[PDB]
């Protein structure tokens, strides 16, 4: 037996008049304050998801509409509020600045500039919560987005309009891979968005300083929800980034959006749910945490030209728009059977698994190709890369099948010894240094060198120097071929001839 | 008139209170004007006096307390019949393909009782699918159920596309595709592939997409079932494709957690084994017609033992397990011949010919597994003259199980091949008898029928 | 037990009655409303799952002894929350709040045999100094004590019974 | 003006008039017998009720006591006058000296500095500890965390860092003892005072004797003092003796505050409680805070929510382990789990970086062999895997060092090893130029020359 916000003076009011004299349904009064949740009494006409306006310039989102209470979460510092403050229900839902002028700015979850470079020049506002494009409005994804990593572009292609999860343990290069995927777009025509959930501000400062060393910051938006900000903002942060990315998609341009640790958005939402007393499921997560990420990631889409023409009212014709997502997840001790990883692995179109046993042994990026998947597959590759990467899957597959013998390798036969020592070389080939991305011509050239047997003589200790020398050789001598591959991605018997000649002349007349 | 009023809204769960004369029944459908739009709610529980707890079949945002709610005095009911062929519909039977109204004569409620054990009939007519490995290693009869088990990226969805294409083109049978928790990218690729292959006019589609609330994703299996039942009453033999049972069970778990039921074994609802039976028990062949079913089932983290795949096993008649290792060596359909199984694979039903061919193939592959690890150490020349023969024939058999699909042409440009069961048995039985010991291995790779291996050997 | 959920309603009803001077009418109104809750046929209804407004209107009908606006409004507010069974406790806490506001007390005096009516005067006079309140004695006779007297005033007791002395000595040893 | 109405453990409920109710985080005062007790309000419930935590022993509180509303948060002395003195959580002086002659008092609840104000500094900071500044070097103004179970050496390491940095450093320094032994606070206070560095160190103690309110709020007091020194334009050292006790004290209080439990019984607000602290301890354009934080790991489980949510807030993470300390190898740092933001070729130079990566590579390859070594014995190893095992064990020994503060435990005198002198030694061991020495030649020595010498004497 416990009370439900029936208290002395409210009851007395009702004693004197049970049928409340008609009173504004557009306002109510705070009756409770705790941990960022306020209980409001009144607000007969409040709608779920509505924005409620508090003294000062602050807002709350109405999430629980109960029998004579509205549970709302304060978007900002709440400790100032107090029982009895009056509050009004705006008719509105949350909206965020949207425009082309956000590129290069750092903005918080409400689009307020946080870098101090002065106000924004946006292009109007967009609702943070929106429905994704329908089934009939899509178009099949058949364009590559290049990360500049041999291991990812060869064996786990990402296509414009895809949703590729990056998942691994702590400190394995999850953020590194995504920020190299961003830096590599500086001259690709894809606008990037990096939204950081629950990180400490001095990490964001550092990634922005690295994005600005390289020329990438002029072409990317940063949305920050630091670890000190209230849960409502950390939980709504990804949707503001999606609402800023959908500006480009819906106008026939391409965007790329990186949600950094959705596994922290899930935690902020768990906090909000447990403070509103909602029934906990597994690991105390609320029931609907799948519907949380699902309706977020289903906004990444490629939309056909008819949808663009309808949306821009004929102003843009003949161009498809796209939005690509790379949500990041953190698994404790490599458990992919926890509640949050179990959902996002089921929503997305692919998975990049980063492993710490590989990261320590020096294989960086630590991509694990045996368990990584891309469902779009070769449809998102340039046909030169699609042709050449097909031999790497088989090389590494036979290697994974023979790897168990590495410890008895002395007793093996020379037939399988050659496969076992080829897999090691094509594995040592996929290692790569940070912030050093490769154009598709360089990747194709190196994967060609590996597939066609050229590296068989080179000792395992020299593959890195071999590659490093080969790239400089080709750069000084054969710039006109690289300039052709990088621009067409095409593959021919003529192209194969030219490449075979390059490799012969290099391996005969150079040294590494 | 509209007799009810909303009294709570908490996420997707809405409480509505009616006068106690006219409380809706369970599973009834209500209707409310969510702004400039219409929203239907499905009653889950009659709790307390006049109050009813419901699940919203749509976005809950914009709902106020006190809105007027009207009860449609019948469950959710969807269009059925020939009118639905070639259309895409959501859980409520509304078209999501922009081709306009459905044109249906008749509407059926999606909640109905399964056939009684005496209305059934057991007939052992094998389906012919046109895929070598499936027809040979995992035969399944009309009215039975097949489960495509495997991890992610192995081929469940393109295997189902291929089965649909074959059934629709080579046997002119109708089909229904229920996309329980469907990724819109794959749903659109499926729509364009069915319409390009010119089979759309014999499939009817139902999509509960991932971005929809749990209630939509849960009830879609029953809408697909109801359409397949309408086709059965007409005396047809239909085929029902469920795109993932795993997401049916997940939608059930979410719906359970929202209604506050006390959870169970690993966070799954308590009613898991009852929901699975409510679904799987309406799929049967009755004396008037037949529903066959093939069902993709994701196994999370390769363990086959957590409740979601563990419970479904009780209902399947055949299981085809797909492996990413096999797929990575490039031999699609990526079916493992040793672990796939069928209850119909016994001589009394498939004849001694098919049975002996199947067991002989499994035995040769099982022996090649043994010899692999001697070949690795001792090298191959230490094998007998007979064992080198088992090796060459096992490698040929292992190539021959691969096949080029008509729907995979978009991935590789290669044209598809349909292989009858006679050709399958004849080809494998020939290979195992040394009839083709003179051809090279690669002559059998992605070659379709056996007579096309001899053609390909001339060109190699 | 409704001791904790009765407190708000008791305080609200007492404040309202105080403002309008009708404390003595409100106490009678609450006494009758609590009496209708003990009835065999009504205590069955209150347990049913009737809707609040229907339960209130069928409960209001059984009482014409309630001042039509406010006494019924209290019933309606309580029925909304499903607390009509708390009336027999709202009544007692209303009586307590009244006794506090009118600075009155009611002390039990337990004795082995009745006192001389001159003793009682002294006891009451002394208590009215122990307490700011005007006392009302209700003496009683108990044979377990056998000399002296027990004075119990609320939850404070002053024990001068010989029985207490014996059983307090036995523990010293 | 208020009345107490409930007392559950450490949380107290107080009832105020409808219009006089305190604000969140205000401080109230009660007279608990012949004592004055301070309550800090956490929540406003309906009806003028307000729920609080007692900054003191809760025993002896009756219901109905009168509590006085002080209209301000908890405020602590701050600035130069708080220097060389021990203080309570409430800012009261706790050594037997006189009152603190402070000019100014600050509220312990503050907002973290704006993103616009932060600053970034690659200036490497040398510590004479081989493993820490080979594997996980840290920078002036950065955060360091020492992760470890119970009894593995994350306080000895912190005292050696104090020795190597905080005596050789000019600016002020702050030490917050959150929920740790009072014996060690006394030992530290006297070690300071008996070497005259005390008058540049400010101390705050909330040790494990004290009820949950003190251990809960004592970290914010140390942070407030450090932030005052930062805003004056100085650069400061802040050492926190166990930050895990700041959240455990929240778990203790959480259920009484009426909040549903979360993953392993933790409060639902764990990540926010931790972030709103860890976010104000940072350097900025006006001045810098360099910090070292000891982070206890319960049940040695590094995937527990409380350690797991902390790794994201640190720049250098040094992970100590029991399976190494029980070999006698101190400091028991795990090099396959320690890490630093600063370990880049562009920050430490190609040679330091390359040595560190080679050391990780060898030790990892050695981990991979332990199962086959355990089953089949060491003789089945390839002729070059035996060499990997020998160099890995030599590297495991050479990572050990004698500290100056651990003389009391082992007699042997301390050693200081410079960075230039350790990358040279590890490059040597890896390149094979010491393969002729025995393993024990490397255990508990300074630079590599002392190993080459110890080998003569066996
Ligand atoms: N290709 C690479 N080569 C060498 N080092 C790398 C590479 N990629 C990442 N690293 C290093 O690994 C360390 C961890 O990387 P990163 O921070 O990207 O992982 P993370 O998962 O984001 O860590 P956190 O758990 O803090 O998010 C960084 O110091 C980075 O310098
Ligand atoms: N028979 C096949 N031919 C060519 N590619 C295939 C085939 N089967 C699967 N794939 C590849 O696998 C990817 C996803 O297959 P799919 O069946 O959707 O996996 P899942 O079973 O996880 O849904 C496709 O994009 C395709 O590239
Ligand atoms: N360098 C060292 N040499 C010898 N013993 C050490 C060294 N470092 C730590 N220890 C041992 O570690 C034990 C654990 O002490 P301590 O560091 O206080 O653990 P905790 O970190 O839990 O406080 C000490 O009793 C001490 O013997
Ligand atoms: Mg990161
Ligand atoms: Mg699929
Ligand atoms: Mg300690």
């Amino acid at each position: 037996q416990l009370n439900s916000t029936e208290i002395s003076e409210l009851i007395k009011q009702r004693i004197a008049q049970f049928n409340v004299v008609s009173e504004a349904h557009n306002e109510g009064t705070i009756v409770s304050v705790s941990d960022g949740v306020i209980r409001i009494h009144g607000l007969a006409d409040c709608m779920q998801g509505e924005m409620i306006s508090l003294p000062g310039n602050r807002y709350a989102i109405a999430l629980n509409l109960e029998r004579d209470s509205v549970g709302a979460v304060v978007m900002g510092p709440y400790a100032d509020l107090a029982e009895g403050m009056k509050v009004k229900c705006t008719g509105r839902i949350l909206e965020v600045p949207v425009g082309r002028g956000l590129l290069g700015r750092v903005v918080n979850t409400l689009g307020a500039p946080i870098d101090g470079k002065g106000p924004l020049d946006h292009d109007g506002f967009s609702a943070v919560e929106a429905i994704a494009p329908g089934v009939i409005e899509r178009q099949s994804v058949d364009q590559p987005v290049q990360t500049g990593y041999k291991a990812v572009d060869s064996m786990i292609p990402i296509g414009r309009g895809q949703r590729e999860l990056i998942i691994g343990d702590r400190q394995t290069g999850k953020t590194a891979l995504a920020i190299d995927a961003i830096i590599n777009q500086r001259d690709s025509g894809i606008k990037c968005i990096y939204v950081a959930i629950g990180q400490k501000a001095s990490t964001i400062s550092n990634v922005v300083r690295k994005l600005e060393e390289h020329g990438a910051l002029a072409n990317t938006i940063v949305v920050v929800a630091t670890a000190s900000e209230s849960a409502a903002l950390q939980y709504l942060a990804p949707y503001a980034g999606c609402a800023m990315g959908e500006y480009f998609r819906d106008r026939g341009e391409d965007a790329l959006i990186i949600y950094d640790d959705l596994s922290k958005q899930a935690v902020a939402y768990r906090q909000i749910s447990l403070l509103l007393r909602r029934p906990p499921g597994r690991e105390a997560f609320p029931g609907d945490v799948f519907y949380l990420h699902s309706r977020l990631l289903e906004r990444a889409a490629r939309v056909n030209a008819e949808y663009v023409e309808a949306f821009t009212k004929g102003e843009v014709k003949g161009k498809t728009g796209s939005l690509t997502a790379l949500p990041i997840i953190e698994t404790q001790a490599g458990d992919v059977s926890a509640f949050v990883p179990t959902n996002v692995i089921s929503i997305t179109d692919g998975q990049i698994f980063l492993e710490t046993n590989l990261f320590n042994a020096g294989i960086r990026p630590a991509v694990n190709p045996g368990i990584s998947v891309s469902r779009v597959g070769g449809a998102a590759q340039t046909k030169i890369m699609k042709k050449l990467s097909g031999g790497i899957r088989t090389a590494l597959a036979q290697y994974r099948e023979l790897a168990a013998f590495s410890q008895f390798a002395s007793d093996l036969d020379d037939a399988t010894r050659k496969q076992l020592d080829h897999g090691q070389k094509v594995t040592e080939l996929l290692k790569q240094k940070q912030y050093a991305p490769m154009s598709v011509a360089q990747q194709s050239l190196v994967l060609f060198a590996a597939e066609r047997g050229y590296l068989a003589d080179v000792e395992l200790s020299k593959i890195g120097s071999f590659e490093a020398a080969l790239l400089a050789y080709v750069d000084r001598d054969h710039a006109p071929l690289m300039q052709e591959i990088n621009q067409t991605g095409g593959y021919n018997d003529e192209i194969e001839g030219k490449l075979k000649g390059i490799l012969d002349s290099f391996k005969a007349t150079q040294s590494w | 008139m509209a007799t009810g009023k909303i009294v709570q809204v908490i996420g997707a769960v809405v409480d509505v209170e009616f006068p106690q004369d006219a409380v809706p029944r369970v599973y009834d459908a209500l209707e409310v004007q969510n702004g400039n739009e219409r929203l239907v709610l499905e009653v889950q529980q009659q709790l307390g006096g006049g109050i009813v707890r419901t699940i919203a079949m749509g976005s809950s945002d914009g709902l106020r307390r006190g809105l007027d709610v009207k009860d449609l005095e019948h469950p959710i009911e969807v269009p059925v019949g020939k009118a639905t062929l070639g259309r895409i519909m959501n859980v409520l039977g509304e078209p999501v393909d922009m081709k306009g109204e459905i044109g249906e004569e008749e509407r059926w409620a999606i909640h109905r009782a399964a056939p009684s054990y005496e209305e059934l009939s057991n007939s052992q007519e094998l389906l012919e699918t046109g895929i070598k490995v499936i027809d040979l290693m995992a035969p399944f009869a009309k009215g039975g159920k097949v489960g495509l088990f495997g991890g992610a990226g192995v081929g469940k969805t393109v295997n189902m596309m291929e089965l649909i294409r074959n059934i629709a083109i080579e046997h002119s049978g109708y089909s229904v595709f229920a996309g329980v928790g469907e990724r819109t990218r794959e749903g659109n690729d499926f729509y364009h592939e069915m319409t390009d292959s010119n089979v759309i006019d014999k499939v009817s589609l139902v999509y509960g997409q991932m971005n929809e609330p749990p209630g939509n994703r849960l009830r879609v299996a029953l809408t697909g079932l109801t359409m397949a039942e309408k086709f059965r009453d007409e005396g047809r033999d239909v085929l029902l494709f469920v795109d993932n049972i795993y997401r049916y069970t997940l939608a059930g778990t979410e719906v359970s957690a929202l209604l506050g039921r006390m959870p169970s074994a690993v966070g799954y609802q308590p009613t898991l084994a009852e929901e699975m039976g409510v679904l799987q028990e309406r799929i049967t062949s009755t004396k008037t017609g037949s529903i066959t079913s093939v069902q993709a089932v994701y196994v999370p983290a390769d363990d086959l033992t957590d409740p979601s795949p563990a419970t479904t096993f009780a209902h399947l008649d055949a299981t085809v397990v797909l492996s990413r290792q096999i797929a990575s060596l490039g031999i699609y359909p990526a079916v493992d011949p040793l672990d796939s199984t069928s209850r119909q694979l016994d001589p009394l039903v498939v004849g001694q010919e098919h049975y002996d061919t199947a067991r002989g193939v499994q035995s040769i592959l099982q022996r090649y597994q043994e010899l692999k690890d001697i070949i690795a150490i001792l090298g191959m020349d230490e094998l007998s003259e007979e064992d080198k023969l088992v090796v060459a024939r096992a490698r040929k058999i292992q190539r021959f199980l691969s096949q080029p699909f008509f729907v995979a042409e978009v991935f590789t440009g290669s044209p598809g091949k349909y292989v009858s069961l006679k050709d399958t048995i004849r080809g494998f039985k020939g290979i195992m008898e040394g009839e083709y010991d003179h051809l090279p291995e690669q002559a059998f790779y992605m070659v379709g029928s056996i007579e096309e291996a001899v053609e390909k050997a001339k060109k190699l | 037990e409704f001791i904790t959920v009765a407190r708000p309603y008791a305080k609200a009803a007492f404040d309202f009655a105080v403002e309008h001077q009708s404390v003595e009418r409100w106490q009678d109104m609450l006494a009758f409303a609590a009496e209708v809750t003990k009835n065999e046929q009504m205590a069955e209804l209150l347990s049913g799952a009737l809707a609040p407004e229907t339960l209130a209107e069928s409960f209001i009908a059984v009482a014409g002894e309630q001042l039509d606006e406010n006494g019924q409004n209290l019933i309606r507010v309580m029925a909304e929350n499903g607390r009509l069974n708390a009336l027999p406790d709202v009544l007692e806490q209303f009586i307590h709040l009244r006794a506090v506001s009118e600075a009155t007390a009611e002390v039990d005096v337990i004795s082995a045999a009745a006192l001389s009516e001159q003793q009682l005067a002294k006891i009451s006079a002394a208590m009215e100094k122990r307490l700011s309140r005007k006392v009302k004695l209700n003496a009683k006779i108990d044979k377990s004590v056998m000399a002296g007297v027990i004075i119990r005033a609320g939850d404070m007791v002053i024990d001068g019974s010989v029985r207490g002395r014996l059983e307090r000595l036995a523990d010293v040893l």
